[PDB]
């Protein structure tokens, strides 16, 4: 019961983590999406110029 | 039929939406007031396992007021299949679901003895005279000394402790005597220093102590020796830890075992983080 | 706490206990060499192997199981196998000169002479149980020691223990192809005398899993090692209530209650969905109603009998992993609205379900693919009378010409229990009609 | 909430609709593993249309690949997003048809089409509101012309009110790839005719000339022409996977365009062609659009729209375009061009706007059309049909597989009730 | 105790809601949200628990394209989501799919939610349905709605703005069908039907607001302010108030004809307002001129029979009575004789409100023109005359009687609008 106890409380901690992580991950993706999509726009501009 | 998930606009998605924005706000708002487990365990951790610097010693003799770290030398025992090998550290212990549910301390906090050897804020310990003003003094053998941890805290202090055994007091694994940390000043926080040797313990009573030697630690009021159980895991927030008890264990030949050999480890000069080992 | 004993008598069962033991120490994490990883220290909180691994003093765990045979060809093999330092030194038990098919060999002559050794070993397992379920049998009904063996060990198990329970699984023969002359002879003695001394009969043949490999794993070529793991994998999900929680668990006496109406019928039916191969499974969409859909098909059954001639009279669902009760709720109602699944008129709540929150584990470079949720089934049929009709046909137009009498007389055994023993089953048949009767 | 079964027989049909998943995944955001990644969120408002979720969140096309040899099997399996569909679906045999009708429709398609019937009732049993079906195949073919309109009649024995789409090739003059391809097209389309709401005709004759003049390709290989037919099919449909200003779905569709249930033969158009080197020259406008739209050389089919007259016509744009332009654009060239369209029904045009453009584009116009030119491509298959049947030339094939001579009179006579039809409106 | 109910059926009905329930938060201080950060919201939104504001629209359609816009849009706080009801597939432009065969499976989900809104209103005085009769959805949908509320409710008004076709512009092919068998039962069930069409916007926005290209998101707010002047008189306060009862005992002479045109004005841009003046004398002449109204149809055919104007803001009532005595000595503005008083006139304190961002300017007086006419004989002959051409050859007849409704529905229905054609020629004729 003691050793079952710990692990609830240690699960709670990896919910916690897996939370963060998933609200981290999106907000990288936007920012690599939009460097890549204004890169590729300013090369562009240069090469017609 | 089909179940396809949270971003697709079919069936009944309206109310899932709404129950995920729910429990989405509710755990921000949470975050943000600063009431999440995993941030308490971290503020926890950052406490209890900051770095920490060493005494360092000229003469060889252990001083008063300085910070050394206890260290149960390794054996190779035959008594059990299973138990820690390598040198093991006096560490303390606080409860594992009082300390989740509760973010202070809770006085008493057991002891345990765990395979480290960079000095943290867990195992220093800090030699101090019962008498105090002690300045330039050398600890003897067979004299009345006290250990104190700050354990990762500015705050408080904490000394280690012991009793009587009691039908309602006993350790946590072994049902010996216990050791436990207290605030409290007393007569049952006094700790001797004695020779192994049985032969020449009298004539080495009132002699300086060497630093990183074996030495038997034993309480005043109960007469016991500080004893590490190898074979007895105790399972700890931080990992398994070995335990701790008080109490004398003797062979064939009346001679002090291994389990109650102890060292007490300064730091090194080269490089005042790491010890002597 | 609750521990079990599993006996493994024969060559099948022998077989069966390396793939079938397999799967425990690969499910709990247990090495061949007996000890858990030491990268467990965060871990904790588990003593569920208990149910069949031993602690010692040094951490080692051995299994809580007898291996029984008459020859040293197939244990001499798992004592300089992978796990030769696993398996106690004493709990695997070697005969000599086997038993050749014979049932007379294996009952009377060669049978007699290891029996007090076999059941020392089992008293000396039992002591340590502070807390025993029953038994677990797995043999062969077409072998020597399988056959002859088993029906003495049965009668020696219920004069010292009374009323514990004995459940088996058997390998019946199958219809068509099968490997020995003389299997009609020693089918029908063991099962004479186990009517009274088991008291539920798990049966699967070979056949039928030929059958299972084929068309849902796309293996043309399979051996027994490839038909040993799905029966392993039986046993595992019908234990897991045991080992693992759940939101409803059956003990060994849980589904022994829910699954016999009288005495004289403790014969069900096994069967295992889903089965599929590994690329498969990485499109297929594997509903609850899917898993449960594919037990009910007769192309899916483990044993060579169709359902649709017979009528269901009790079943047991036991779900594993990912399993929400909802969803097991509204895939029962549609199968109750379904008119090719016949019930008797006696029972009209049919169904058992037992749910388990461990997903089923799976070997590493196996065939079988890893999944998340799965389902066996247990269902008692009044159609395995087909199953004894073919055999007994068999019997008799045999036993007409009086072949192959003479190795049973002249080992030790009367001839006057091939009479009995196919009088016995006569009245068993009769057995099966009147329950089937509608009131 | 509205699904589209999607089935896929012979070579053309094959590789047209392997090159059609090209086009929608890209749109989606769709890895040929099957993990969406896409930007908007308007991608994956709407997947269960075509897509079907397993496990990981991980996306499979509802699509039936059926095939008679495993040539053109592996193919689709060996190209680039051919690691997604479903290997269970994936249903052939082991002998080719011949390119023989009879072959494919009574002698070993009959046997296939059991196992091909059971995956196509799995996947609309468990539809939510199952809308319709779609088939690519060819006409002038064995196996895309004996399964190609088997499958749609027993479907339409199982499933009565539905709309069932199909996409034809259909057999041109200059571009004859086989002997015997005025036989395969009459034995087809007498069942088209019966049991299909929406048939769209495409010729390779057309699909060459944008290739050369409009779009100035000189060597078009056919993973050319594949693209632009999948441009048309992607486009009458956007409305029930895309949110718009006027929303219209199949059915919305079959009402406008269909007059009298016999005269359901179309022709598909995309509007924004352009070549490599005038792309700086033109702009893009709404009544630009209009104009490439009414082209003749624009439209997928080798018939004159200037012999005959229209019956319905209409076009889904695609975009952020503004509705009195759209609008008045499509009264403009109806005025101007009074005598094309007929006189016993008003208003011709008909109008859709979706809100999305395609990928890489700002504005989209698909076009359809419904003429009585269309029997200009029907007679010329039936009069190579009484040239051929006269001698009884290549009848042993047919004959001695167990198929009557009555059925080729049958047939022929349909196409001259069919022919007589649109003139009869003429 | 002055309450309306909005019934949203249709693309064309839901969509104008979506920019007429934009100016309806503007009007009384609503955020989206359905928060107001001192009564007279009390129309058209109930207050409800937690201070949310809660609108009185159901927003019913047979497909689930655009009401999903709306519930992921940016007022998706507003609505209640129960008054958001969609259905599986759509009426695909047939008057026998939303009546017949799909409207059954949907109908009593949407009189559940007027029976319970109805309950919360103290005294409820008509009902504002919004659709077109050219789609499946505004014709088949429409039609059994208020069937089944004329004999629920019974003499509760029914106010009605529907989008009438338009003469050489127009999107679908079967629309001649699907105006006819509307009009079927509305000439039964409904008090006074309001038709714009969308002919006449196009030319608005390009000669007076100066815009090359108008949008249908640009349509929507012009339609959205004429539903926000007719209820005007009962959410502010003004010199005389109309109630909802009594603009249809004077406009609805005889119970065959209840269809009038709807006019506002002034419809100016920014750019043009600061220049010329606005005056009382002027703002009304701009609803009697031919290029503003809001039907494609030219009034000076016909004669006019019952006129409403209904000014609001900044208006004294002196210079409304020598505008009118001004019109009526006007030769070419001709009045049917047996109708000598012909004006009603109604005077309002609040002056409009513009969306920003919009094309409307700031104005400080506006006149809302509601004119009974004869003109629109000649807007349903147009009509008539694009059904017999159609139904002659039987053409599009088997997509409707593959559904369940018989061909001897399409010969009622003509000779019911061949019966009200001269019922417009029966009360033209001077006595
Ligand atoms: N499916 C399966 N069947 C097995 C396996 N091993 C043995 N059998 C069955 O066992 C039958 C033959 O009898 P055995 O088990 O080999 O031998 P036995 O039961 O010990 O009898 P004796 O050799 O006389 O002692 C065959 O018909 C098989 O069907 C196995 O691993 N898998
Ligand atoms: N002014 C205006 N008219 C619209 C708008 N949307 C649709 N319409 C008109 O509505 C008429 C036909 O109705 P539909 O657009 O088909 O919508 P519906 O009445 O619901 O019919 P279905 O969508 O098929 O159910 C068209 O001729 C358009 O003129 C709009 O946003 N603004
Ligand atoms: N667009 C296109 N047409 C093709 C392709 N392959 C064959 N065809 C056409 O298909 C016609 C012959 O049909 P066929 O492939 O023999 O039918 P099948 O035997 O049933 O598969 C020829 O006239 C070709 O023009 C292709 O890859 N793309
Ligand atoms: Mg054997
Ligand atoms: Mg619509």
């Amino acid at each position: 019961v003691q050793r079952k106890q710990f692990l609830r409380l240690l699960q709670n901690e990896q919910f916690e983590l897996d939370m963060e992580e998933a609200i981290q991950k999106a907000e990288e993706n936007k920012r690599l999406k939009e460097l890549q999509l204004k890169q590729e726009e300013k090369l562009a501009m240069e090469l017609a110029k | 039929q089909n179940v396809y998930g949270p971003g697709v606009r079919i069936g009944n998605w309206n109310e899932d939406v709404y129950l995920e924005e729910e429990l989405m706000k509710d755990f921000l708002e949470k975050r943000d007031k600063g009431k999440l487990l995993i941030q308490r365990s971290r503020r926890l951790k950052q406490n209890l396992l900051r770095p920490m610097q060493l005494s360092v010693t000229e003469d060889g003799y252990i001083h008063y007021g300085d910070k050394v770290m206890l260290v149960n030398p390794d054996d190779p025992d035959t008594e059990a299949d299973v138990f820690l090998r390598g040198d093991l550290s006096l560490c303390m212990t606080p409860d594992e679901i009082q300390s989740h549910l509760k973010d202070e301390l809770e006085v008493p906090c057991g002891l345990s003895a765990v395979q480290a050897k960079t000095p943290i804020g867990r195992n220093t310990f800090i030699i101090l005279s019962v008498h105090r003003d002690a300045t330039g003094q050398v600890l003897r053998y067979g004299q009345d000394f006290c250990l104190g941890i700050t354990g990762g805290f500015d705050n408080k202090m904490l000394y280690l402790s012991s009793d009587h055994r009691t039908l309602l007091k006993s350790s946590k694994r072994s049902w010996l005597q216990e050791v436990y940390l207290t605030d409290e000043v007393s007569h049952v926080n006094c700790w001797q220093a004695a020779f192994p040797d049985p032969q020449l313990r009298l004539e080495y009573e009132g002699f300086p102590v060497p630093a990183n030697a074996k030495i038997l630690i034993n309480h005043c009021h109960t007469n016991r020796g500080l004893a590490a159980h190898r074979h007895l895991f105790l399972s700890t927030y931080f990992g398994k830890e070995a335990e701790v008890v008080a109490h004398t264990y003797l062979d064939s030949h009346r001679v002090e075992k291994p389990r109650n050999h102890w060292m007490l480890v300064t730091g090194n000069p080269r490089d005042a983080s790491s010890s002597m080992l | 706490m609750r521990e079990c004993i599993s006996i493994h008598v024969g060559q099948a069962g022998v077989q069966i206990g390396n793939a079938c033991w397999e799967l425990y120490c690969l499910e709990h994490g247990i090495q061949p060499d007996g000890q858990m990883p030491s990268d467990k220290t965060i871990g904790g909180g588990d003593d569920s192997f208990n149910t069949f691994f031993s602690e010692t003093g040094a951490g080692k765990h051995v299994p809580r199981a007898v291996f029984v045979d008459l020859e040293p060809t197939v244990i001499d093999e798992v004592r300089t196998g992978t796990y030769r330092q696993l398996f106690h030194p004493e709990q695997l038990i070697t005969g000599k000169e086997d038993a050749a098919n014979n049932y007379a060999r294996g009952h009377y002559t060669i049978g007699k002479e290891i029996i007090d050794l076999v059941l020392d070993r089992i008293r000396k397992l039992a002591d340590q149980c502070t807390g025993l379920q029953g038994f677990l049998v797995f043999h062969s009904f077409g072998g020597g020691t399988g056959s002859g063996f088993t029906s003495l060990l049965m009668e020696r198990l219920s004069v010292d223990y009374g009323k514990k329970s004995k459940l088996e699984f058997s390998i019946y023969p199958a219809p068509q192809v099968s490997t020995a002359v003389v299997e009609p002879y020693n089918s029908i003695l063991t099962t004479h005398t186990t009517l009274e001394h088991s008291d539920c009969a798990f049966m699967v043949d070979n056949e039928a899993i030929y059958d299972i490999c084929r068309r849902n794993l796309d293996i043309e070529r399979p051996t027994y090692t490839n038909l040993n793991r799905l029966i392993g994998q039986i046993v595992s999900s019908i234990t897991a209530s045991l080992r693992f929680d759940g939101a409803l668990n059956v003990d060994l006496t849980e589904f022994q209650t829910n699954l016999v109406p009288y005495p004289r019928i403790h014969f069900p039916l096994a069967t295992y969905a889903p089965v599929i191969s590994a690329e498969k499974a990485y499109h297929e969409q594997l509903s609850v109603a899917e898993i449960t859909n594919a037990c009910f098909e007769p192309a899916n059954q483990m044993v060579k009998c169709d359902p649709r001639h017979g009528k269901y009279m009790a079943c047991c669902l036991l779900y594993r992993g990912d399993v929400v009760p909802k969803d097991v709720n509204a895939a029962i109602a549609t199968i109750k609205t379904k008119r090719t699944i016949q019930f008797v008129d006696w029972c009209p709540t049919g169904f058992k379900v037992g749910i388990n929150y461990q997903p089923p584990t799976v070997v590493p470079g196996g065939d079988l693919a890893k999944v998340q949720r799965a389902v066996c089934m247990l269902s008692n049929t009044t159609a395995i009378a087909e199953a004894w009709a073919r055999l007994d046909h068999k019997f008799d137009l045999m036993y007409a010409k009086r072949a192959f009498v003479h190795w049973y007389v002249g080992e030790g055994m009367e001839e006057g229990e091939f009479s009995e023993a196919r009088e016995d089953m006569a009245a068993l048949e009769k057995d099966y009609e009147e329950v089937g009767v509608d009131s | 909430m509205r699904e589209i079964v999607h089935l896929q027989a012979g070579q053309c049909g094959n590789q047209i609709g392997a090159k059609f998943w090209e086009v929608i995944s890209d749109e989606h955001g769709i890895d040929p593993t099957g993990t969406y990644h896409g930007d908007s969120d308007l991608q994956l408002e709407r997947i269960n249309v075509y897509y079907n979720e397993a496990t990981g969140g991980k996306y499979v096309p509802r699509a039936v690949l059926v095939d008679l040899e495993p040539g053109t099997m592996d193919s689709v399996r060996s190209g680039p997003f051919g690691q997604i569909f479903r290997p269970d679906n994936f249903v052939f045999g082991q002998s080719g048809a011949g390119n023989n009708w009879a072959k494919g429709h009574y002698t070993e398609g009959a046997e296939l089409v059991d196992s091909v019937l059971d995956v196509v009732r799995k996947e609309a049993e468990s539809c939510d509101c199952l809308q319709g079906f779609q088939l690519t195949h060819s006409l002038g073919g064995g196996t895309g012309s004996g399964m190609g309109t088997l499958l749609i009649s027993k479907i339409r024995e199982e499933y009565p009110d539905r709309i069932m789409n199909t996409f034809s090739v259909v057999p041109s003059p200059k571009v004859s790839d086989t002997v015997v391809e005025p036989y395969n097209a009459t034995l087809s389309v007498h069942q088209l005719v019966e049991n299909t709401d929406e048939t769209y005709c495409i010729d390779n004759e057309a699909l060459y000339d944008i290739c050369f003049r409009t779009l100035k390709l000189t060597t078009p290989t056919y993973g050319d022409l594949n693209h632009l037919v999948s441009a048309t099919m992607s486009g009458v449909t956007t409305c029930l996977r895309f949110p718009g200003q006027l929303n219209a779905d199949l059915r919305k569709l079959a009402v406008n365009m269909v007059p009298f249930p016999r005269l359901h033969f179309f022709m598909p158009g995309f509007a924004p062609l352009t070549s490599r080197g005038s792309q700086q020259y033109r702009a893009l406008t709404v009544p630009e659009l209009t104009q490439q739209m009414f082209d003749a050389k624009n439209m997928m089919a080798a018939c004159d729209p200037r012999h005959g007259r229209y019956l319905t016509v209409a076009a889904v744009f695609r975009g952020r375009m503004s509705m009195k332009e759209v609008d008045e654009q499509m009264l403009n060239v109806q005025n101007k061009n009074s005598s094309y369209f007929v006189e016993w029904i008003p208003n011709n045009v008909k109008t859709a706007v979706c809100d999305i453009p395609p990928r890489g584009l700002k504005m989209s116009a698909t076009f359809i059309g419904n003429s009585t030119a269309i029997q200009e491509l029907f007679k010329r298959i039936s009069e190579q049909f009484t040239a051929m049947f006269r001698r009884k030339a290549f009848l042993h094939w047919y004959t001695g597989e167990g198929m009557d001579e009555m059925e080729f009179t049958e047939a022929e006579s349909n196409m001259n009730d069919l022919v007589s039809e649109y003139q009869q409106y003429q």
